[PDB]
RNA sequence: UUUUUUUUUUUU
RNA sequence: GCGGUAAUUCCAGCUCCAAUAGCGUAAUUUAAGUUGUUGCAGUUAAAAAGCUCGUAGUUGGACUUUGGGAUGUCCCGUUACUUUGAAGAAAUUAGAGUGCUCAAAGCAAGCCUACGCUCUGUAUACAUUAGCAUGGGAUAACAUUAUAGGAUUUCGGUCCUAUUUCGGGAUCGGAGUAAUGAUUAACAGGGACAGUCGGGGGCAUUCGUAUUUCAUAGUCAGAGGUGAAAUUCUUGGAUUUAUGAAAGACGAACAACUGCGAAAGCAUUUGCCAAGGAUGUUUUCAUUAAUCAAGAACGAAAGUUGGGGGCUCGAAGACGAUCAGAUACCGUCCUAGUCUCAACCAUAAACGAUGCCGACCAGGGAUCGGCGGAUGUUGCUAGGACUCCGCCGGCACCUUAUGAGAAAUCAAAGUUUUUGGGUUCCGGGGGGAGUAUGGUCGCAAGGCUGAAACUUAAAGGAAUUGAC
RNA sequence: GUAGGAUAGUGGCCUACCAUGGUGGUGACGGGUGACGGAGAAUUAGGGUUCGAUUCCGGAGAGGGAGCCUGAGAAACGGCUA
């Protein structure tokens, strides 16, 4: 039985796509499969934020954030938790959570 | 690519009686669809039909009345004979009350019981009812 | 628009002219014929709306049009005036 | 569709409705044979006349005025092209690919299009010998193709 | 689809006669294999009874049905013969001449005897039904 | 994300 | 499926059931729309060649004389096909007649007893294809057309023959007659042209951090790796830090339910070489086309031969762990390989598990390319970017059933018992088996083609409930 | 194809000379048949599937080949010769 209409990816009108490896495990992944996140988050967690504003050695400095770009593999997203298994009517919703 | 222009046109006047559409278009225009076209207009499975001159093959428009259950080309044209008929009209008809069986004879194209009325034998062309 | 809602041997002369030149139901080209004179020519010469050479006035050698994808493009002082 | 490809395009020319030429144009039948006459000395295929024809001088059809095609025009006054137009153009290219695959061998690419390029050559030269336009003894062959044009 | 051509006779003709073979049963009568096979396309054969043996039945049923392994006079093949009734195989011995009939599947295994494909029908030109009826007796030599 | 093998035949 | 100590199923008694002077048991037809031309299937049940070209074969757009007056009748090259006729042994089959006592049969036979009669009857029909003859000229097949060497009237010169100057020929020219002789240009196809577009292809040529190694410099005790460790490297300085050099791979982020290509596949810049779809076109030819045995081009990864390279990773192999064992999963070091060139190999879940061409068939919003129109801005140079309305083509998506389906689902998997647009391939319960054998290709690995004996009642697809 | 021989007669049926022709994916050639062919038999919506040694018609054979006399007629076998 066939489970989803894309099966799975995302190739349309294409013959192949070049896989990229899995930031967890390192697994060969499509890239139009794989589950791609983009994490911004600042380099100085909000415990410390007081605290190195504090020790800050100028009179103004805007703490920079830490960009990093996930491509998880099915197995390492589900293990994970950054997906998770939907019912049969919900896995056709594609836009993301709130 | 095209090669039976009159199962074209019987095809989309089938589709638009099924959808109910009151008119429907015939591209590329032919004797033979006329002959057809001016067969079933005799029985009055359809209505007026228009023909639209644009220096090419041509045009239709139909009206239909709403009576055509089902109109169909048969291919290859097979011969058939005066005393095919019956076994034709046994094989396509869905009743011997009502449909005909339209053929290209050498005394013209003509439905099946007029045929049979001039003993005159020929090739099956299609269908209608 | 419903297809009941219309007449197909009929229709509107906006909805044709909406129409692919070759879904009409008489098919006829979207071009035309122009006559363009120069800025400063008294000659008037006859210019495809869609010509694909890059067309010169004799007296002046002039270019009148520039072949582009669709219609011809009118150098900018001459004008032109439909021909038909 | 396409012979070649999986192409659907349906780009083409509307021919009008009115098959007789406009009432502003005033130059005469034997005028456009001539000029016609003129230009394929000059050298110019029955296209680019017609071309030239409807973007200069306002002749949108050379049969609207004169009757007949710009091709039969030529043929009645023996300038017609020994081999026609559309094979010859079709050969020009399959030369011009066959010389860009002498200096490059792993041009696959060019190697498939040459063949469909050969093949529909073949099919053209095949009814232009139907119809009597090429001699029975006409071969077209790879070796000596440029030798043709 | 199919060809429908008026001119495609031929190629309708020869589709279906390369087609054919597909079927099982055609293939069986046309092959000419049956020829081959221990009965040579006969219903009957006699032959010699060379032992008598004892064929576990398949599960989920458990018995032993008696067989003789038979020997066919005509090509010399060795088959296995069941033998139907109760008490039956005692009127079998060895190097008896036996009639031995198909199994009634067409050359398959009937039941839970694996690999049995014949039985015994007469046995010393007295039949089985005869001798299980006490209707007629085996003769003494 | 340490490790976790196995369960005689028929029948209910 | 019955039989395991309460057997409607075995062995027996009784009773009952079917047929009946018949009944049981062991190639072939039907059922079988499970061989499908009528009339089957190929997304998941068995199934569409990885992709394209292409000869045989099959198929192939439109167009040429209609109408009235009247009354079968008057007026304005070769075939298929169809109608009719002749002929086409009996026997058999269908069928007319006939009380062999009926019947299967047979061709008998009936009145009245007349020194007889019914001329007694012993009909008729059927008969593929192929052949002969005849009426029709719709639908189709092949050939032909325009370099006039064309049709026709008359007349001049040349070449030969017969019935009683003449008739018949066979050529060469003059003159005239004529509406003088060419359908259109398919929302078929090919070709030309114009501005474009693309991560399509080949060659050459710039750039990038990172990895490893090396060189210089600084510091000292751990570094590495794991679930935890160990193998391993480390005061001859490991790991870490800065600068620089070399080598070979790889082209992140941008990057998408986006693009190009026949498929495989294709992502750094710039240059060159050819190639291509779509769009626009009042340009050209005029059926040149669709699909395809045989035959050909390309064809991931791995693999083969020989060079060049060999950073990284890494089959084989060797160790350290875990374990009852662990020839593994985890870790450490590594050969072939991974890259490129030349020559082979031709196979993948080579997938959309879904051939190609053509027509019709609901709605909607996005998006890529081109084009047409309108409109207002731009730290810009009529244009470009954005906004809005449309057309064509393309990758897709959402809703819906009036459709289909075993459903899952499908806007094509629809227009199918109301069955027929053209065309290629291919399946016939499950195994044996993609095996044996033969042939062919390959250096090899293996590829292509491809059985049978025998075995078996299921295997299998979709979906429901529970259990896990 | 030409000319002859032979035959009851036509014909590469055979002889001499001459020419290179003849068939074939519209399947030649080769192989299998537990293959004599037909009239017909079985089953019957229609289309079809299977069978046809056997009394009627045509062909061939007389254990396997070959040759031949007689005769209008035989390559005969309830004729002969090897
Ligand atoms: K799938
Ligand atoms: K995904
Ligand atoms: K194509
Ligand atoms: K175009
Ligand atoms: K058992
Ligand atoms: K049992
Ligand atoms: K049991
Ligand atoms: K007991
Ligand atoms: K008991
Ligand atoms: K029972
Ligand atoms: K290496
Ligand atoms: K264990
Ligand atoms: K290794
Ligand atoms: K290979
Ligand atoms: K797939
Ligand atoms: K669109
Ligand atoms: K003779
Ligand atoms: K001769
Ligand atoms: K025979
Ligand atoms: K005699
Ligand atoms: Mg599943
Ligand atoms: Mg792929
Ligand atoms: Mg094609
Ligand atoms: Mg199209
Ligand atoms: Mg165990
Ligand atoms: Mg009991
Ligand atoms: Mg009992
Ligand atoms: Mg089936
Ligand atoms: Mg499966
Ligand atoms: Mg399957
Ligand atoms: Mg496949
Ligand atoms: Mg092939
Ligand atoms: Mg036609
Ligand atoms: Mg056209
Ligand atoms: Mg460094
Ligand atoms: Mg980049
Ligand atoms: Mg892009
Ligand atoms: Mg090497
Ligand atoms: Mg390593
Ligand atoms: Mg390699
Ligand atoms: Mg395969
Ligand atoms: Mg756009
Ligand atoms: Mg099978
Ligand atoms: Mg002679
Ligand atoms: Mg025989
Ligand atoms: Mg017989
Ligand atoms: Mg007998
Ligand atoms: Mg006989
Ligand atoms: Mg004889
Ligand atoms: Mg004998
Ligand atoms: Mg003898
Ligand atoms: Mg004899
Ligand atoms: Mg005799
Ligand atoms: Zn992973």
């Amino acid at each position: 039985t066939f489970k989803r209409r894309n099966g799975g990816r995302n190739k349309h009108g294409r013959g192949h796509t070049k896989f990229i490896r899995c930031s967890n495990c390192g697994k060969c992944c499509p890239k139009d499969k794989a589950i791609k996140r983009f994490l911004v988050r600042n380099i100085v967690e909000q415990a410390a934020v007081r605290d190195v504003q504090e020790a800050c050695a100028f009179e103004t400095y805007t703490l920079p954030k830490l960009y990093l770009k996930m491509q998880y593999c099915v197995s390492c997203a589900i293990h994970s938790k950054v997906v998770r298994v939907r019912s049969v009517t919900d896995r056709r919703v594609r836009e993301p959570p709130q | 690519v095209r090669v039976s222009v009159l199962n074209d046109a019987l095809k989309s006047m089938y589709n638009a009686e099924k959808r109910g559409k009151r008119q429907v278009m015939i591209r590329p225009s032919s004797k033979v669809i006329i002959k057809f076209l001016i067969v079933m207009q005799k029985h009055g499975y359809i209505g007026e039909f228009e023909y639209v001159d644009d220096h090419r093959s041509g045009k239709i428009v139909v009206e239909l009345n709403g009576r055509l259950n089902k109109c169909g080309v048969i291919s290859p044209r097979f011969d058939v004979g005066v005393k095919e008929i019956e076994g034709w009209t046994a094989r396509l008809l869905p009743s011997r009350q009502f449909g005909y069986i339209v053929l290209t004879t050498s005394a013209g194209i003509m439905d099946h019981e007029e045929a049979r009325r001039k003993n005159v034998g020929g090739k099956v062309l299609g269908f209608f009812y | 628009t419903l297809p009941n809602d219309v007449d197909l041997l009929n229709p509107p002369a906006e909805l044709e002219k909406r129409k692919h030149k070759l879904k009409r139901l008489v098919q006829s080209p979207n071009s035309f014929f122009m006559d363009v004179k120069c800025q400063g020519c008294f000659n008037i010469t006859t210019v495809f709306s869609h010509s694909q050479t890059v067309v010169v006035c004799g007296n002046c050698q002039t270019v009148l049009c520039q072949p582009t994808g669709g219609r011809a493009r009118l150098t900018e002082g001459c004008s032109f005036r439909r021909k038909g | 569709g396409r012979m070649h490809s999986r192409g659907k395009g349906i780009s083409a020319s509307a021919l009008p409705y009115k098959r007789t030429p406009p009432s502003w144009l005033k130059i005469s039948a034997p005028d456009v044979e001539d000029n016609i006459c003129k230009f394929a000395k000059k050298g110019l295929t029955p296209s680019q006349i017609g071309v030239i024809l409807r973007d200069s001088h306002g002749i949108a059809q050379v049969k609207s005025v004169t009757g007949s095609k710009i091709l039969r025009i030529l043929k009645a006054h023996g300038l017609a092209p020994e081999i026609p137009e559309d094979l010859y153009h079709l050969i020009k290219k399959a030369v011009a690919i066959r010389k860009h695959l002498e200096r490059n061998r792993k041009d696959k690419d060019s190697k498939f299009r040459l063949i469909l390029v050969e093949s529909r050559i073949h099919r053209l030269a095949r009814y232009y010998k139907k119809t009597k336009k090429l001699p029975p003894v006409w071969k077209y062959e790879s070796t000596t193709a440029s030798t043709l044009v | 689809g199919k060809t429908r051509g008026m001119g495609a006779g031929r190629k309708l003709k020869s589709h279906r006669r390369r087609q054919r073979w597909a079927d099982k049963s055609y293939k069986k009568s046309h092959l000419g294999n049956e020829w081959k096979k221990p009965f040579a396309g006969s219903s009957h054969a006699k032959g010699i009874v060379l032992e008598k043996i004892g064929i576990e039945a398949k599960q989920p049923n458990s018995a032993i049905r008696k067989c003789a392994r038979v020997q066919l006079i005509k090509n010399g093949k060795k088959i296995a013969a069941f033998v139907p009734n109760d008490g039956c195989l005692n009127y079998i011995e060895e190097n008896d001449e036996v009639l031995i009939a198909g199994f009634g599947r067409k050359g398959h295994a009937v039941g839970d005897i694996p690999g049995v494909r014949f039985k015994v029908v007469k046995v010393s030109g007295v039949s089985l039904l005869a001798l299980f009826k006490e209707k007629k007796e085996k003769p003494r030599s």
